[PDB]
Formats: structure tokens, sequence, C-alpha cells
DNA sequence: ATTCGCCGTGTCCCTCTCGCTGGCCTATAGGTTAGACTT
RNA sequence: AGCGAG
DNA sequence: AAGTCTAACCTATAGGATACTTACAGGGACACGGCGAAT
């Protein structure tokens, strides 16, 4: 009964509403615009991008290689391997660490993925929406002002 | 006493007991360990004194362990030997100036040998520029100064821990074997009588499989154990038969997916545990397990890896512990008690010092070296290779370069004092690589385990999120070669306290029975009181018969670090206030006088001398030439030496590092004498602050809730004033559009602003500069849209002062610079920052407070003869803070300032009976000392106060109670009741307001989100976080919140429009939609979540 | 400001290509020397927008009067520099891929919808076992 | 059956279903925890940010 | 600790008694440090409910 | 001119952590010499502040609606009672009690 | 052997805020691009 | 990585 | 000065032939799965 109730919730979510489940499997993946994905030189003119560029680049690399491979015509083993690579890379892109291994850039640091910008404190919600730095402001140490 | 320092001031002491051992070389923990790493001859001599059997340094160790490298074939081999160090390439000062890393080239004899035919190839290979510890124990990396903080870790070994399960209320004992870079392995005894074999943390296994895997037959197991019910139960219920079957099961479990085979199984087991390639529990670990199990006699240790006998010893010990035997007598080994070790205890928590840390880094670098060379031998043909070809330094040096920079222990040297520098050394950092972290650090690992007594500072720890994780070494503490922290002890042998200072570890100290440091020794080594306070094995404190005692502490204050040991009257301060005071003694800024404290302890001298600031006579001699720049001394035999002085050198935290000579041309200097003062020293003693005349009354509320009132005298006379030196640097680079060049030819600008610049375009030395002024003119190739725009280094907002000095580096001078940098300029601007209201002051008792108001000298309380009080403290902070030690401090300080004379009309007063001679009389301003835990008793202090010599006339300002009659300087009538006045030592803390204040009206904005930046280094705002937003919602203030989150910070169109409205005076427009919300929307959309908006 | 609803929901591939102003093909970010975004790269101006206000790749358009016009040789729409912050890209996958959240998040919504199990789904999607689409 | 629904809409649904075929759903009060109460809200922004 | 301390801060604690008092001081500080975070989280949950 | 354009222009004083509603209070600013925000001692208990190095933040409300909110809703003198239980917070404490 | 009811174990999201300081080797066709004269 | 306020 | 007119440079593609074959905390909570009575 309990399993039926849970699965009924999941399916009736689609059934009652007009949202069909076909949108769960992705044929095209969106690309967050560039300024939310910076690429800026700094210090001695050394360019310093973000981590999403690496993840997007990995997805693109896997995709181009897969397209070529299908076009040339290869045994099912290699095309399956490339599809698996694309899958795990899209997973890392959308959510790094959620599956497989955390894709770690140089220094064995898990690269920030699009999901990471939501979870925890450092995410968007708790850091830049529910509290923001403000102009026309200042601070200093305080002292007792008894003549006030 | 004598002080044993050829130039120390005759600071009298209240000490009622003698110190059998003078304080060690407080920087011993660093210098001795690093010299062990290097293998210096002095370390060799010390080892010969203390273990001549096995004298071998750290580098020799890592080389021997690595060597001989062998390929899989084994037809050729490689080896290393004889690590030698050359002289340092550049002197310490030179490297600090020109950014060079003070280091020595390292050379090693590499030997490549062919085994198939027999050949040798000997070479002297260059293994990098090994950084070298300076004389003061600080490394110099890239000019900067850094300190490697000693780390604390859990010693590799065997740990039997017992836990009570609530499911059935039963005690189960589990062992845990910690190797150094090995594989984990646990034995558990669960609810049932099943002995676990969890290997690599995998789903539990029975015991019989492992024993059979090791070749132990069922008959062998049964006959070796004919008593233990649990294990016969396990044998019957193991439901597995055959060593081959056991290996099959082990391989299947440990190697899922692999087709099992018996030879592979045995080889894999041996490789995983017994072969010395992946299981290398270090010499410390082997020592620990041998002691815990008593397998071997105290023979030299070379079989670091584990052994079958060892694991069977652990199994039998564990099962017998479950049975509950008192002691275990292992087969063919020394018997030892059956006890459960505790992780926090210092008998099992080792001090991994600088030597071991750099050794580990070298070991990993050399391991990667070994990997790459073993790879190389396959590609290269034999007979066509030379040790030069085999060795590629890139791993090793990288490790070193990656360790000193960018590490959790190569901490940036913090020196705004000498004490801060000293105490940064001798610091035990429980957190770091291979250690615990803040998230996993519970309350259990942070407490003060009763074994800390003498091996750590129970009082001195940070207050932030590090309480107990970062302690300091005790004064007398010493480090065993194994990394344990020894403490000295005096051995009493049947009521005769002897003089053999024997160093004990935690375990040995627990074995014996140790008495307190202060006890009634009857001038002959015997005790008076029948029973004395005494420590037992687990830290318990009791009374024990006097004849039983066999160990006594060397002296009280053995259980306090350098910092805490300088707090006079520490025996009256609650531990929290003492903790805070010991913390802030590391924060006091160095003033321009630095008067010696009027009341202190014995540590004011040694600390200073060990800090290394004061120039010390290398050899005894006669002074010849004295000058502010340098001192030249005639040595006793012909030769001479010149000591060059660092004047106005910047400190790592912006304070000045002046050194001032204190000798004249004719003086004879003895070896080890103090020749020149440091930043905070005064004739050798540590002078962190000033003796100020303090009253303890609440004065008109200005000293309300910890606030401190100051006399304007301290500003007029310049009692408190620091010289904060800053460092501003700019570099001209080469770009595609052209080459940057600093010069006076700035773009359109008035002639009023080039006055300061000299012909080079940089500010003339000595020219005052203020906010908005130009330091180094610079014009940046403008290219396509003058051929150059404006990019001159302007001093940041709020800064000012004189230009101390200008340093220049030019490509034409063939000087080292980053690629593309035509020139580099460093400008020093120094400000003589005065004392200002809002700044923090504090004593040596954590009696902190800001300067609420600096009254004029006239309208302050004054004594009978018109002496204004230089400071006032609130009275409602002494009692509840439980730090009345400061009150006794200021009482003794008044007694020291005025001078006293005990009248021996009828013998000597009884209260002064214990008082030593030379304290019955003392001239005014006679500096004294009250050691930490034995010192000026209350009765002695009262008696001292009862007879103080009149200052000028027949008038004793302070009565016997320590309280005087203060005349209100604001109104004139006397305060109707007395006031507690005295001389208290207080210091200026490095929290000055000029570095704190900040405002913003429109500054830089981030680019991912258009919110304002954050930080004083930029303009930045102030984070209106979430709790503030809850406050605003609670008030109901909606428009204020809206504009605090929309137009002030985020609405990209809103900011310019509201600024325009304010400037032109129109109404403030309506806020829009936060940009950061748009960014959230775009991110969600880029996450394939169709998040749409509509209002209809 | 006229807000009433945030009706989040599953985004079908049709919507993904509906948002996209172009399609990034190659993983090329910025030129080695001239420091300019490539064509059909992850930053290509034609896809997202001009990196400089009132300019285009070949640069023949610089005035503001002909705003809202896309060049010929390089095909960059002449708009504000800030429009890059909003215009969004997309990439066409050669083979379909599963959204990580719905597949792996516990409980697996995909598995519950399709009556399948978590480890089983991990096996099929990551190419470890086959599944029958249908049979007559 | 067993899904948590706020009291007001529960009563409204009971009243509505009583009309046009009476099958009045009979529920029972439940004591939720604070965190679950925060999550089981009618707005997904607050729950998302919580 | 069943000793217990018998010396007043005015009279001046001996060495072992100070070492004993240190346990209480340190545990109080650590408890405060952690309880502040626990209180903050509870406050956030209450505000959100 | 500054001394004139500041009169009757409230500013919000805040002290992190803002544990309760009283953490933020609007005060009329008056010019002071030195470098430290002078704080009326009575409000200390509201802020939980003790002058031992505490730092506090000043925010400026701009819009006429915001300035009205500062003057009426959040002014210091309009908030003498704790929202918790009505116990006054801006009452003589510590030194004043002894006096 | 399946049903249903219990236990049992494994894998995962959360525990205050606000400041400050420092730190390989070519070969070739086609695309692309530098410089210069001019009316 | 270190530190200040609670 | 853009509009030609002239003269380079630079880079995606491609091409060369001993041999070499398996890397490198803790806590609460829920969901996926042991152990036992019943049909
Ligand atoms: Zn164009």
């Amino acid at each position: 009964k309990l399993r039926a109730l849970k699965r009924l919730k999941v399916v009736a979510a689609f059934q009652q509403s007009g949202n069909s489940p076909m949108g769960m499997v992705l044929d095209a993946v969106p690309v967050i615009p560039p300024e939310l994905r910076p690429m800026v030189q700094l210090d001695g003119g050394r360019f310093a991008t973000s981590d999403l560029n690496d993840l997007y680049r990995r997805v693109i690399n896997r995709n181009n290689r897969l397209k070529r491979l299908i076009d040339l015509g290869a045994p099912e083993i290699i095309v399956n391997n490339e599809k698996r690579m694309l899958q795990e890379s899209v997973d890392a892109l959308f959510d790094n660490g959620r599956r497989g291994r955390p894709v770690t850039g140089p220094g064995n640091r898990p690269l920030k993925s699009l999901s990471d910008l939501l979870k925890g404190k450092q995410g968007r919600f708790r850091q830049n929406l529910l509290g923001k730095r403000v102009d026309y402001s200042g601070r200093s140490v305080i002292v007792v002002g008894p003549q006030l | 006493s004598n002080n044993s320092v050829p130039g120390a001031p005759n600071r009298v002491s209240f000490a009622k007991l003698r110190e059998p051992l003078e304080v060690p070389g407080l920087l011993d923990v660093q210098t001795d360990s690093f010299e062990w790493l290097i293998g210096s001859p002095r370390w060799r001599e010390s080892a010969a004194e203390r273990g001549d059997v096995n004298p071998v340094g750290g580098l020799e160790e890592v080389l021997y362990e690595l060597s001989p490298i062998e390929d899989f074939s084994g037809s050729m081999s490689l080896s290393f030997s004889d690590p030698r160090f050359d002289d340092v390439k550049a002197p310490v000062d030179e490297c600090k100036d020109k950014d060079m890393t003070y280091a020595a080239p390292l050379f090693v004899t590499a030997e490549f040998i062919n085994n198939n035919t027999g050949e040798i190839k000997s070479q002297t290979v260059f293994m990098g520029d090994f950084p070298m510890m300076t004389e003061k124990g600080t490394f110099i990396i890239n000019g900067t100064e850094r300190v490697v903080v000693s780390q604390l870790v859990r010693s590799p070994g065997v740990y039997f821990d017992e836990t009570i399960d609530k499911s059935t209320d039963k005690t189960l004992h589990s062992v845990k074997v910690i190797p150094s870079r090995g594989a984990w392995l646990e034995f558990d005894v669960d609810k049932r009588d099943t002995v676990g074999v969890r290997i690599d943390r995998k789903r539990r296994q029975p015991v019989t499989v492992l024993l059979k895997a090791l070749g132990w037959t069922s008959e062998q197991i049964v006959e070796r154990f004919g008593f233990s019910e649990i294990m016969r139960s396990t044998l019957e219920k193991d439901n597995t038969v055959g060593t081959d079957e056991a290996l099959l099961d082990i391989y299947r479990k440990l190697r899922p997916g692999e087709p099992p085979t018996k030879e592979s199984a045995q080889t894999l087991l041996e490789n995983l545990f017994f072969k010395e390639k992946r299981y290398d529990l270090a010499r410390v670990g082997r020592y620990k397990v041998n002691k815990k199990l008593g397998l071997h006699v105290g023979e030299p240790i070379t079989s670091s890896t584990l052994t079958e006998e060892d694991v069977v010893a652990t199994i039998e010990y564990l099962v017998r512990l479950h049975e509950g035997q008192t002691t275990m007598t292992v087969p063919g080994g020394v018997e030892v008690p059956v006890e459960t070790d505790d992780i926090d205890h210092f008998g099992n928590r080792r001090l991994r010092t600088v030597g071991e840390l750099i050794q580990n880094q070298i070991r990993v670098g050399m391991s990667r070296m070994e990997r790459v060379v073993r790879e190389r031998m396959t590609t290269q043909d034999v007979e066509a290779i030379t040790p030069q070809t085999l060795i590629n330094i890139r791993p090793v040096v990288a490790a070193i370069k990656e360790f000193f920079g960018t590490s959790q222990l190569s901490q940036f040297m913090d020196q705004n004092n000498p004490l801060s520098g000293l105490t940064h050394k001798r610091r035990l950092s429980a957190l770091g690589p291979g250690g615990l972290s803040r998230e996993r650090a519970g309350l259990e690992v942070r407490d003060v385990h009763p074994s800390h007594y003498g091996r750590m500072c129970p009082i001195e720890t940070p207050e932030g999120p590090n309480i107990g994780l970062i302690g300091s070494l005790s004064v007398y503490a010493r480090v065993n070669p194994f990394g344990f922290i020894e403490t000295p002890y005096r051995k009493v042998v049947d009521g005769v306290v002897s003089d053999e200072i024997v160093y004990l570890t935690a375990d040995e100290e627990d074995r014996h029975v140790v008495a307190q440091a202060n006890s009634p020794i009857d001038a002959d080594g015997r005790f008076v009181e029948p029973r004395v306070l005494v420590r037992r094995k687990a830290g318990e404190v009791e009374y024990v018969p006097s004849s039983e005692v066999d160990y006594m502490d060397v002296s009280p204050r053995q259980m306090v670090s350098v910092a805490t040991a300088m707090i006079p009257f520490l025996e009256h301060d609650d531990a929290n206030r003492a903790l805070m005071g010991a913390n802030m003694q590391r924060q006091a800024v160095p003033l321009v006088r630095s008067e010696a404290p009027l009341v202190g302890t014995g540590m004011e001298l040694r600390a200073a001398i060990d800090a290394g600031d004061v120039v010390v006579a290398e050899e005894s001699g006669v002074i010849e030439e004295v000058s502010a720049d340098y001192i030249t001394v005639m040595h006793d035999n012909g030769t001479r030496r010149t000591y060059r002085m660092r004047k106005f050198a910047r400190s790592n935290h912006g304070t000045c590092a002046n050194q001032c000579p204190i000798v004249d041309a004719g003086d004879r200097v003895e070896a080890g004498q103090v020749i020149a003062d440091g930043p905070c020293t005064d004739d050798g003693e540590m002078a962190l602050g000033k003796n100020l005349l303090v009253a303890i009354m609440p004065w008109e509320g200005h000293n309300y809730e910890d606030a401190i009132i100051l006399s304007n005298r301290l500003v007029e006379e310049d009692v408190l004033t620091s010289i904060h030196i800053e460092e501003h640097e700019i570099d001209a680079r080469d770009t595609k559009l052209g080459a940057e060049e600093i010069t006076r030819d700035i773009p359109n600008i008035s002639d009023e602003v080039l006055a300061d610049l000299d012909e080079r375009g940089i500010v003339r030395i000595g020219a005052e500069v203020r906010d908005g002024d130009i330091l180094v003119g610079k014009v940046t190739p403008k290219g396509e849209t003058r051929e150059v725009r404006d990019t001159s280094l302007k001093v940041p907002h709020g800064e000012s002062g004189k230009v101390i000095g200008i340093r220049v580096f030019s490509r034409e001078d063939e000087d080292e610079l980053p690629a593309g940098v035509n020139e580099l300029v460093r400008v020093y601007v120094a400000q003589k920052r005065k004392i200002s209201d809002g700044d923090k002051l504090a004593g040596r008792h954590g009696n902190k407070g800001v300067i609420g108001k600096i009254l004029p000298v006239e309208d302050m309380p004054f004594l009978a003869d018109g002496t204004p009080v230089d400071i006032i403290l609130n009275t409602h902070g002494v009692p509840r803070r439980m730090n009345i030690g400061q009150i006794l401090e200021t009482h003794l300080g008044w007694c020291a300032h005025s001078g006293w004379k005990v009248d021996a009309a009828k013998g000597v007063p009884d209260w002064a009976a214990r008082l030593p001679d030379e304290l019955l009389e003392a001239q005014p301003n006679a500096i004294v000392s009250t050691p930490v835990f034995d010192g000026a008793q209350e009765a002695e202090l009262q008696g001292l106060l009862s007879c103080t010599l009149p200052n000028r006339d027949g008038d004793v300002l302070v009565d016997a109670d320590g309280k005087a009659m203060l005349f209100d300087g604001r109104s004139g009538e006397p305060f109707p009741y007395p006031v507690t006045v005295g001389y208290m030592y207080i210091m200026k803390l490095h929290h000055l307001v000029d570095d704190k204040i900040h405002a913003r009206s429109t500054g830089p904005y981030s680019m991912i989100t258009q919110q304002p930046l954050g930080g004083k280094a930029q303009f930045g705002g102030q984070r209106f976080g979430e709790m503030e937003c809850w406050a605003m919602q609670a008030y109901g203030a909606a428009y204020t919140l809206q504009e605090l989150l929309t137009i002030k910070s985020d609405d990209t169109v809103g900011r310019v429009k509201v600024y325009e409205a304010i400037v032109k005076g129109e109404n403030i427009p309506e806020p829009g939609i936060p940009e950061s919300f748009k960014v959230l929307l775009k991110e969600l959309q880029s996450l394939c979540l169709n998040v749409e908006v509509l209002s209809s | 400001n006229f807000f009433d609803e945030l009706r989040i929901g599953l985004a079908t591939a049709e919507d993904i290509r509906q948002w996209s102003y172009g399609e990034v093909k190659k993983p090329e970010t910025i030129n080695y020397r001239t420091l300019k975004p490539e064509k059909d790269g992850l930053f290509c101006e034609k896809i997202f927008g001009p990196t400089r206000d009132w300019e285009c790749y070949c640069g023949k358009y610089k005035r503001v009067r002909f705003k809202g016009i896309i060049c010929e040789r390089c095909g960059v729409e002449v708009t504000r520099a800030k429009v890059r912050r909003e215009r969004m890209g997309h990439i066409e996958l050669a083979a379909p891929v599963t959204h990580i959240w719905y597949f792996k998040g516990v409980p697996s919504r995909l598995g519950y919808l399709l009556d399948l199990a978590p480890k089983d789904l991990e096996k099929i999607i990551y190419f470890a076992a086959y599944v029958i689409t249908s049979v007559d | 059956p067993g899904s948590l629904i706020d009291r007001a809409e529960f009563e409204a649904e009971n009243r509505r279903v009583v009309a046009e075929g009476g099958e009045p759903a009979a529920g029972r009060p439940v004591l939720m925890g604070i965190t679950k109460a925060s999550l089981a809200t009618d707005s997904w922004l607050s729950a998302a940010s919580f | 600790i069943p000793r217990p301390v018998k010396s007043s801060f005015r009279e001046g604690l001996t060495v072992l008694e100070y070492f004993i008092n240190t346990h209480g001081a340190r545990k109080g500080l650590a408890d405060t440090a952690l309880r502040t975070a626990d209180s903050g989280y509870l406050t956030r949950r209450l505000v959100d409910v | 001119v500054l001394e004139e354009v500041i009169a009757e222009h409230p500013v919000l004083l805040n002290r992190a952590p803002t544990l309760h509603r009283l953490g933020i209070q609007a005060f009329e600013p008056m010019l002071v010499e030195g470098k430290a925000i002078q704080l009326h001692p009575l409000v200390c208990e509201a802020f939980n502040a003790d002058f031992d190095g505490d730092q506090m933040a000043v925010h400026l409300p701009l819009s006429a609606e915001a300035q009205a909110e500062a003057r009426i809703l959040m002014l210091s003198s309009n908030n003498i009672l704790s929202p918790a239980s009505g116990r006054p917070l801006a009452m003589p404490r510590l030194d004043m009690v002894t006096g």
C-alpha cells in the first residue's frame, strides 16, 4: 500500500497537470549566458574563468566526438562508451558529485556545477537574495556617549 | 636570584623556592628538529649523547628507505647516499630584501648499478634549493618570513576501545590499527560472540577466515586457545573450512569482479599487509605496538611493517580484554597490563614537528621521483643511461615549493611583537593535513586531558573557532625523537628530593606518582606535612604518604606557555580571563618608548632573549665604535665584529622593527649579553606597554561597560604611540598597445599635483602624502578608442604619512622581475599613529576596553599633591570577571613606584619572615618580579603596602588599604570616599580605529551579481544579511527593507537614477526588480527548469 | 514590475531550443592573441551578444543610430553590451541524456514513474544492461 | 489517504464534495514538526530557499 | 572532581587546583561556541515556520 | 554645510548578530570628532553591546518613505520595551543602578 | 514459494552572524592578414 | 591560514 | 582615407611504418532489503 501511495503521488503529479514526463529526458542542454559564466583577465593579464566553462567544454567535447563517431560508423562498444561519457559529463555539469566521482579540476578540487550555485550557504538563495551588501553604509568601533 | 644573563637588570623577585633547571632554549623545538632533518654535526653529537647506536638524520632516512630502486625485472638498480648541503647562496638580509628564498643547494651521491653484468655509475646530483631554517627559527620564502607550526596527530599503533551498547547493555571491545600510509583494519566483538575482521571497511567477516588465511590450522587455533568461549564459538560458527577456501572468500570480498585464484590471493594479502610497499607503519608505530604488546625486547627496530605474530598478538589481547584479564603474557614477549588506551591522552598523541613535516613532503616527492624513473628505465636502453638521465627533480622541488607556499602549517609569520613571533613557534596546531578538522572536532578532542600538565598550555588557546585545537608548548617541555612531548622531573628517593632532571613522557609520568611543585621541602629534600597533593595515573588528585612519592615537578609554572607565564598574579585570575590576557599579550603594538613593566615575572628576560630581536654578543669583547646604524666590537683576541642594525624595518603586520644600541664605546661586553633593544624590549626585559597611574572608580559613566578613560597627558607626552609602516607597490608592464613607463608626463593634470614627484615620477623621499595624492606616476598605453591613459598609484583612502623609502627594480638593471614587467617600485609610507578614542587598550589580565574619552589633563582626578591619574577603569568589571589579579598587580605596582622600607626595629615583622632579603628595602621605581604560581602572597603585599616611603614630603598618599584620597578635577571637592589607585601595566592592542572605520556611498560592484563589493581594502558596503532582514520585517518597515535590498545594492538601473535624483534633489524613484533575482532566474532556466512569470 | 506567478515545471527540449538565441558548436572561448571570442564558440557574439556596446565582430557598425541591426560578414546583432547577461545558449546532444536530478535524487522519480528500481535504472541508463522498449 | 492537507482547504473540500454526491472525507489532526511544516507550504520559493 | 578546590582566588590557587579549574573554563567556552550555532539554526527554523 | 544637511536625518545602527527585533535602531546622527560611533549607553542592553571592541554598522535610509520609517517606527526613543515579554531594556543598568 | 509483518543496514542533507589581515616533426591548400598607392 | 565581537 | 592594390603569414587538415596488449564527524531519516508465522 505505501509503495503504491508513493508511486501514485509521483505519477499523478504528471497526470493531474498538463506537464507530460517526456521533458525529463534531454535532447538539448541549455547554456547559461556568458556573464553568469565569467571569462576575465586579472593580475598580470592572466585570464581567470569559472568552473562551468570546463564542464560545458567537457560536454561539448564528448558531444562532438560522439557525433563524429556515429557519422564514421563504429562498433557498438565505442559508441556506448562515448554515450556513457556524455551522460556522466552532463550529470557533472548539472550536478557535480551527485553521481560517479566529483569531477575535480587541478588541485583535486570538485568543480562547481550549476546545482552547486543553489545548495548550502554559498548558493544564490542564502547569500545574494536573502541578504545583500548595501551602498550608503559604513561601520566602526563604538564608544559610550553619556552626554548624548 | 642571579638571572645568569651578563646584562640583565637586578629585578628583585618574591620567589620562595629555587629553580633546579633554568628555562631551555625556547626555540629548541624548531632548531633541534630542523637540524635533525639536516643532519648537522651538533645534532650528531646530541644523538651520540642520547642514542649513539643509531645516529641517522631525516634526509638519510628518506634516502635509505627509498633506496635501492628496482624495476620489475630487477636486472638494474638505483640508490642514493651521502646527502650534503652547500653554503647558503645569499645572506639572510639580502634574501629578505631582493625576494630571494634563503636556501642552500642540496647534493646527493646517486649510484646506478647494473645487475645483469655489474657496473656502477656514481654522480653528484643536484636535488633542488632546499630552504634553510634561519638562526631565529623562521624560514624566508620569497622574501616573506614564514613559520612551520608543529602539528599534533594520533600516533600510529594499536587502540583498544570499549563501548557500552544500549541495545542489551553490554560492553564490547574493538581494536583499531592505525598505520602510516597503510590499509585500515579493525577487529570487533558484536552482540554475538563473533570476532570481526573488517578490512578496508567492508561488511564484517568472521575471525577463522583470517587465521586460516595466515596458515593457522584449526588445530593450531584450538590448541593455542583452550579457554576462551567466544573464539571457540566463532570457530564452530565460522561456517568456513580450508585455508584455500578462506583465501577464496577473502579474495572474492576484497576483489569483487576478479576471478579468484589462490596464488593471487596469498600474494595480494601479503602485499596489502606484510610486504613493505603499501603497509609501512613507521618506527613510531612499531615502537608503540611493541610496547602495547611486548612482542620484542627493547632491541633496535627495523621491521617497520606488520607481522603475523603481531596480528595474532592483537587478537589474543583483544579477546583476553573482553574476558577482563589484568595482564597479558604474550608468547615469547614481555608481559604488559591489559588496558584500553584513550585517543586524547598525550601518550598516544604525537607532535609532528617541522622536521617530520618537511621529511614527509620530501618522501612523497621522492616517491613520485621513483615512479617516474622506474617508468623511464623501461623506455631507455641499458648501457645508454647515466644517473643524470635517471633523475628528474621536478617532483621533489615542486613538493617543497608546494609545501612552503600554499599549506596549512607553513603559516605566514605573525610578528607585531617579539612575543607573537616567539609564541607562533612552539605552537601545537591539532588541525591540518592528515589531522582532524573543525567540522569533525567535537568537545571531547578540545578539552584539557589531565595528561597535558607540563606538555601543553592549559590556559593559552584562541577564542575563535579553534578553542583547544591550537595550543602552545610549555616552557620546560621537550620533544622526544619519536615526537612525544617530554617534561622534566626531579626524582625523590625516600624523602630526599634529588637533582637529576629526568625527562618523562606521558606514559612514564602516568606509571609513577608525581607530587606538586610547591611543597614543604625542609631544606634537605624531605617533606614536612605527612601527606601532600599528588597526581596519579589517570590525572586523579589525592593525598599520598610522603615516603611513597618518587617524583616531583622541577618547579611551578611548568604548566604554562611563554605567554601565560608573564602574567603576574596568575594564581588569582579565573582561567578565562587569564586565557584572554595570554592571547592579547601577542597583540600589543610596539610603542616608541617601551618602558619595562614595573611588575612582572622571571620570563620578561629569557623570552626577549629567545625571541632573537635583541642583538646578543656572539663572543665576549670590548666595544670600539657605537652608532645607530651599527656597532663594532673589539674581540678579546685581535679580531673584531660589526653588528648591523635594522632601523625602521617593516614588520609582517605593519609595525616598526627599530633596534637601538644600549652600549657605549668603552664598555666591555660579555658573551651572551644584550647589546641592543628590539621592538618591545627595554634593556633586555620584555616591555610590551607602559606603567600608567590607574584609578578604579566609575567616573561620570565615560568608563561604562568596559570603556577606559585616558588622560590627555598620554597624548601630549607621547606615552602611547605606534609607528605603523605600510607598503604600496606598482609595476609598469609591457602590453600589446605599447610599453608602460612611469614618468612625470602624466595626462592632463594640474601642476599642483606633480610637486611631490621627483624626476623619476615617483614621490620624493620624505615628502608627506595624504589621501588622493600621487606616489608613482604611471600612464597606460591608450591605443585605439594621448597614446596613454592614466593609471598612477594613488594612496588609498584614509591613509597618510611620510615616505620612509623607495625601492626600484628595473629591467635595464638586469634585475629579476616577472615576465613583461619593465619596472617595479615599492613605496613605504609610515604614520606615527597616536592614541585615539575608540582604540582598544588592555592589561595583562584580559581587562580590555576601548578609549571612551581622552579627558584634558586638568579635569581628571588627582591625588593629594596634584598628580593626575593617567587612566580610569570601571569598577564593575573586576568582581564578576573574577580577575582581581589586576588589583593586586596595581597594588604591588604602587609599592614598586613609591618604594618601601620594612622597619627592623624589633627583629623583622612576622609577615615578612618568608620575604627574602633585598626586598625589605627598595628605591622608588624598583622593578620587581612575582613569579607565576609562587609569588607575592596576600600577607606580604599587605605588609609591603603598610610601609611605603613618602614621595617628596611627609605624606603617604596611599593608606594601608591601597586606596587614596582623589580630588575631583572637574569640580574640586574631594571624592567623599577613597579610591583604589595604583600603577598598572597596560599595552596598546593592534585594533586601532584608523584601520576599522569605513563608509561607502558608491564604490566598485561585483560582476557576476551587481551587488556591492565587501571589504575595507576595497570600498565595499556592509552585509545586510538575513537576521537583519528578519529584524526589518519584524518592525514592519517595508519600504526601508525594499530600498535596502533593491536600489541600494542590486537594481542596476535604480542606482544611477536614485543618485541623480538625490544630486538634483528630485524625489527618489520606485525600486525595480533585483538583478540577482534575474540571475537566479537565468540559472534556473539554464538548469532545464522552465521557470516562467506572468501577472494576468 | 508586474509579477504574480512562478510556475516552475519540466522544460522540454523544444523549450530549450526556444529560449536559445543560437547554438554553440565548438568549445572555443577566446582567441589566443586578439582576445576575441570565437565564432560558434562558448562566447560567440552572434549567439549571446556583442561583448562591446554598439559594435560587431568585424566592427563596420559603431554608431547608435542603426541599433537593432545584425551585421553581414560576422552576423552580430548591434545591441547593448549587457544583453549578453540575458540571452541564453544551447547545445544539441547527438544522443539523448537523462537529467541527473530526477534519475538519482532519492526517491528516484524516474524509477517510481516507470516502476523500476534505483540500481536497475543506474544499470540501464549508464550502459550496463539492456531494456525492452516494447513487444507485440 | 494519509496525505497532509491544511485544515481550511480540507473543510472546503469536504463541503464541496458533500454537494453533488456525498462522500465526506473524514480526517484526523496531525502534529507536524517545524521543519516539515516549513517544507510543506503552498509556495515553492520559501521551501526552496529554506 | 572530588578533591575539590579549597583555595579562594583571593588567597591564590595552587598549581593543580588551577589545572583542575581549566577543565571547567575550557568546556564552558566550547559549549558556548557550539550552542550559539545551535541557537541560530533554531531561530532560523522558527522564523521560517 | 555637512552639519546642516545631516540634521533630522535618521540612520540605522545595527550590530551583528541581530538576535532580536531591537538589534536595528534608528538614531538621529550628530557630528562627533574622533573615529568611533558614540552610542548612548542606555541602548546597550538592546544591542547586547559592550564597549570592548564591538563594531557596529550605520545604514542610511534615503527615500521619504524610508526616512519616515526610520523616524516613526524604528526610532530609539519609541522602543523602550522588549518585544519578548515587555520588560524594559532602555532602563538604568549596571553603573546607573549602583549610582 | 508468495504474503505480510517485523527487524536490520546503508546512503545521504543539515547544525549563528558580521567584520579584518595576509598569501614528435614536417607538407600542403586554403583562410587570413601585414603593408602601400591613391584622387 | 590567522584574528576581533558576541 | 576607404578603396583598392600588393604582398605575405598562418593554420586546419594530412602524413610517417622494429617493438610494445587490463589504470591510479554525527544524527535523523528513509529506502533497500534479513528473519519468522501463515496460507
Ligand atoms: Zn560586422
